[PDB]
RNA sequence: GCUCGCCGGAAGACCAAGGGUUCCUGUCCAACGUUAAUCGGGGCAGGGUGAGUCGACCCCUAAGGCGAGGCCGAAAGGCGUAGUCGAUGGGAAACAGGUUAAUAUUCCUGUACUUGGUGUUACUGCGAAGGGGGGACGGAGAAGGCUAUGUUGGCCGGGCGACGGUUGUCCCGGUUUAAGCGUGUAGGCUGGUUUUCCAGGCAAAUCCGGAAAAUCAAGGCUGAGGCGUGAUGACGAGGCACUACGGUGCUGAAGCAACAAAUGCCCUGCUUCCAGGAAAAGCCUCUAAGCAUCAGGUAACAUCAAAUCGUACCCCAAACCGACACAGGUGGUCAGGUAGAGAAUACCAAGGCGCUUGAGAGAACUCGGGUGAAGGAACUAGGCAAAAUGGUGCCGUAACUUCGGGAGAAGGCACGCUGAUAUGUAGGUGAGGUCCCUCGCGGAUGGAGCUGAAAUCAGUCGAAGAUACCAGCUGGCUGCAACUGUUUAUUAAAAACACAGCACUGUGCAAACACGAAAGUGGACGUAUACGGUGUGACGCCUGCCCGGUGCCGGAAGGUUAAUU
RNA sequence: AGGACCGAACCGACUAAUGUUGAAAAAUUAGCGGAUGACUUGUGGCUGGGGGUGAAAGGCCAAUCAAACCGGGAGAUAGCU
């Protein structure tokens, strides 16, 4: 669980590692594997694109389906398996044709279970099926948008996502940011909410993690010299301007959403 | 097999030299001086059929000219490369 | 101190190179100056 | 023989902001 | 040529990226060497690199680059698909000795190995731009067996020691021998085998993967090292001789054992932790488009072949970069004895160099240095400098706290040498001999020899026993930032910055935002427990009042108003 | 186990003298800190100037930087020398 570590140094003070004794070491099952390097923010064009990326292990890209294409077939699950990507666990699976896939582990999913993908699904923690047989005021993750894409919907390591209501064709979807967005009847959904749901336990503890995990030390606005950052400098520590973004947007509570785009399917959004 | 007209152009010179006058008797080899188009076929099919004597083997390199300044200006001898032969048991040149 | 240039061939003759100068658009703007003058010494190949 | 006639060494600007006068 | 200095994890040897005759002899002294010059990295003339195995080229890919098409852009161009490029990494090979004034794993005797087409010998499922197993991989520590080497003894050869001893428990020197081929090793890995099946691996699969059923105690994989064989050869202490007294030719015994031992091997292993640790090819293997009793296929062997280029020389330097033969700057490979924990440091070997101006006298003064009567910070901005402390074993050790530290707190004591406990034990290694054995590189088993600390007690010596080198100044009361970190190369390491933790706000994924006019590209092959922006910086207690100015958020009855009209 | 400690090579540049037409256009000497990690490093690919990169100093982008350097309009212009 959420084992603590204690002063044997300085700096290790205030670490939590989460241990799901569950997960297997060894070896990642190989030919789902390949490789994706990371290029720290730097686009083909070769500038910056995204800040503060850069660092960090080398880490290797695990194939995961996010279809379940294989519909009405039972499988059992095999092994759970630390992700490197992702800051959920994975579960290595076991079709019963032969094949092996990699799902996200809802939170229920023991080493040894069994899920059945497709429309004449069971109703336990591990499912899969459309979004007409859902009955309402259930917990869904793993939500597609359009029939067949991948589910980016409730995708993360502790998230979960309710189906409120239903209207015809259309059924209504109260996100983790409480977002109502309806959406259709045929994108793909699960049952239950995801494994590490205490990943938000975790703390770092020192810089050390911060340049594992990859995000490197984000500069502070206001002592940068005053050509490089509208924060800028004065002999001192002066402030008195309005806080914006490197790029002269104001930043707290000015909106920046620039779309009339998705308007007729989000309904309301949050406070 | 190369033909004679190609043949027939590969050679310089043999080439004097205290290893030369080592490697004549106390290991019976000779010492060409071919040119620069030359690999060891175009050396083994042209020892035999220009003195009509066999052969045992070749060998060459290439030799990079040194720097001479004749008067003050600068002078960069034609580079050439130096084969060794070795002829076989029982052989002897003209 | 580590001085302002050391020198590593197989890096300077593909970043400096004739044909590094044939690749692009404005080296056939500077191989097209170095004849004006006429330089005897092209460009960097050895 | 001969020889050249060497020259214009890069000369600092001969000072540092030594004078210090405020 | 002899002393004498000095380095010896360098100032030694071989190579790297680099340089382009500096290497070697024959000369030559004008210029070049912060001098003279026979000498020189200087001129001048000649000589000097050898390969199926080392490396490049080449077979294959990463980051990227190029990129027909295509998409996009005033045009050039810009990304980008298939591809084809791209080492610093992945894939065939081999070594030991001799040689020249110079090269040589390349030349020579010696003996090995691979990879391609060939012709025949019997064997007759090859077939692939496709399918799978593999290559194939992080970090830490921890052992187990081992050798490169090191020491000692046994042996062999020489010597009886310029001055008191030195035919003895004495002294010197030497004791080396490889790949390859069989040996399957201490150990590490993993349950194998057919019977039939099967929504799968793009299609088919006899191959994987899965479902069983029968059935066995055992199948291989994987490997360092040691023994064998390589081995009558080679070297080999040195004696045997003449010649160009420089050399060389001709001979040649011992070649054993034990212990010690890695930062080198197994190890690309094991354990275990989280930040979760490349691809493709060579290879292993299965199949269709294709097949014909053909072709191809490995089972043989005589072959035939296996290029081209790099190869000299210096390589932490007088040969590279720094304009100079400049206290400078750069990576990888090997570590010898002796006290030590040790690649530090000290003195040494093998090898190297003794620093391109030298002699003379011993002024002020400058620099680098040793010690000092007495006083101890009086000096001065300030103990800056210097001095002093310094090593293990054991005793001993506060307020204060997040319980970990403070702390090695403070301060102490012990220690050199000889003998005895024990003629060198406690500890390890371990052959004699039985012993049984699935007989082998097996153990049950036993102690020869070998090495081996500290301890204690006695004695003695020194002014001084961790004696040199080496090797923490410590407490007290404070601000400041929590800290480890990092920055102004070339005056500023700080109170700066950055960090983890928090708070807000944006962002529903074609995100949000940024670079590019666009194409797309990052974000992210991620999905609100995620990302971006800003604010302050661990935890501990805490984060009060005000929405008038200012911005931002929503709300739209009215005033207010463009383009149109 | 450790951004744990002491201390080598390696880095790093804090203190002091020397050296400042020095040996060196930033270094020697003697003391110093990090020293299994946010390290350091070999070689190679990427980032273009109102741009990059930056633990952000207005530091660095070939000894030059509050807009690098190379040609050009350049005989810019200078009411000042
Ligand atoms: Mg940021
Ligand atoms: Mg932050
Ligand atoms: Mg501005
Ligand atoms: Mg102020
Ligand atoms: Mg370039
Ligand atoms: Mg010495
Ligand atoms: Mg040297
Ligand atoms: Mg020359
Ligand atoms: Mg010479
Ligand atoms: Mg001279
Ligand atoms: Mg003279
Ligand atoms: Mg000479
Ligand atoms: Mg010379
Ligand atoms: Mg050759
Ligand atoms: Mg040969
Ligand atoms: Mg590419
Ligand atoms: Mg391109
Ligand atoms: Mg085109
Ligand atoms: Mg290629
Ligand atoms: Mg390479
Ligand atoms: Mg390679
Ligand atoms: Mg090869
Ligand atoms: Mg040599
Ligand atoms: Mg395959
Ligand atoms: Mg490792
Ligand atoms: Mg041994
Ligand atoms: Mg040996
Ligand atoms: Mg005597
Ligand atoms: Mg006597
Ligand atoms: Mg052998
Ligand atoms: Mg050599
Ligand atoms: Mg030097
Ligand atoms: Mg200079
Ligand atoms: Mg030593
Ligand atoms: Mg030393
Ligand atoms: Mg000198
Ligand atoms: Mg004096
Ligand atoms: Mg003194
Ligand atoms: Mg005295
Ligand atoms: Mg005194
Ligand atoms: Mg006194
Ligand atoms: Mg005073
Ligand atoms: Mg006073
Ligand atoms: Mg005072
Ligand atoms: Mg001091
Ligand atoms: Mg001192
Ligand atoms: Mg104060
Ligand atoms: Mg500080
Ligand atoms: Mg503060
Ligand atoms: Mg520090
Ligand atoms: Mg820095
Ligand atoms: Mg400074
Ligand atoms: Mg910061
Ligand atoms: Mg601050
Ligand atoms: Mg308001
Ligand atoms: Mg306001
Ligand atoms: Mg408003
Ligand atoms: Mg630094
Ligand atoms: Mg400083
Ligand atoms: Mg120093
Ligand atoms: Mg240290
Ligand atoms: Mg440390
Ligand atoms: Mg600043
Ligand atoms: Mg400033
Ligand atoms: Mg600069
Ligand atoms: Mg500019
Ligand atoms: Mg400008
Ligand atoms: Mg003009
Ligand atoms: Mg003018």
């Amino acid at each position: 669980a959420v084992v603590k570590c204690k002063p044997t140094s300085p700096g290790r003070r205030h670490v939590v590692k989460v241990v799901n004794p569950e997960l297997h070491k060894g070896k990642p099952f190989a030919p789902l594997l390949e490789k994706n390097s990371k290029s720290g923010g730097r686009n083909n064009n070769g500038r910056i694109t995204t800040r503060h990326i850069g660092g960090g292990h080398k880490q290797a890209y695990r194939i995961v389906d996010f279809k379940r294409n294989k519909d009405g077939i039972p499988a059992v699950v095999e092994r759970l398996e630390y992700d490197p990507n992702r800051s959920a666990n994975i579960a290595l699976v076991l079709y019963k044709d032969g094949e092996r896939r990699y799902i996200l582990a809802p939170k229920g999913l023991k080493a040894g279970d069994q899920i059945q993908s497709g429309v004449d699904a069971a109703i336990k923690p591990g499912n899969t099926l459309p979004m007409r047989n859902i009955p309402v005021g259930s917990t869904v993750h793993n939500v597609e948008m359009k029939p067949g894409k991948g589910g980016q919907l409730a995708r993360s390591a502790g998230t979960y996502v309710q189906i409120v209501a239903r209207d015809g064709a259309y059924v209504t979807l109260r996100l983790r940011s409480g977002e109502m967005r309806k959406v259709e009847a045929d994108c793909r959904a699960t049952l239950g909410e995801v494994g590490n749901a205490e990943h938000m336990l975790r703390v770092l503890g020192k810089a050390g993690a911060a340049r594992w995990r990859g995000v490197r030390p984000t500069v502070r606005g206001t002592a940068m010299n005053p050509v490089d950052h509208p924060h800028g400098g004065g002999e001192g520590r002066n402030f008195g301007k309005h806080p914006v973004t490197p790029w002269g947007v104001q930043t707290k509570g000015k909106k920046t959403r620039s779309n009339k785009r998705t308007d007729k399917f989000i309904v309301r959004r949050r406070s | 097999m190369i033909r004679e007209e190609r043949l027939l152009k590969v050679l310089r010179a043999p080439h004097v030299s205290e290893k030369a006058s080592t490697a004549m008797e106390k290991s019976n080899t000779i010492v060409l001086k071919v040119a620069k188009d030359a690999t060891k076929a175009e050396i083994k099919a042209a020892v035999q059929k220009l003195f009509e004597v066999e052969v045992e083997v070749v060998n060459t390199l290439v030799v990079k000219g040194k720097v001479k300044r004749h008067g003050q200006r600068i002078g960069r001898r034609s580079d050439w490369k130096k084969a060794y032969v070795t002829l076989k048991e029982g052989q002897n040149l003209d | 101190m580590k001085r302002t240039f050391q020198p590593s061939v197989l890096k300077r003759n593909r970043s400096h190179g004739f044909r590094a100068r044939m690749a692009t658009k404005n080296g056939r703007q500077v191989l097209a100056r170095r004849r004006a003058k006429g330089r005897a010494r092209l460009t960097v190949s050895k | 023989a001969a020889a050249a006639a060497a020259a214009a060494a890069a000369a600092a600007a001969a000072a540092a902001a030594a004078a210090a006068a405020a």
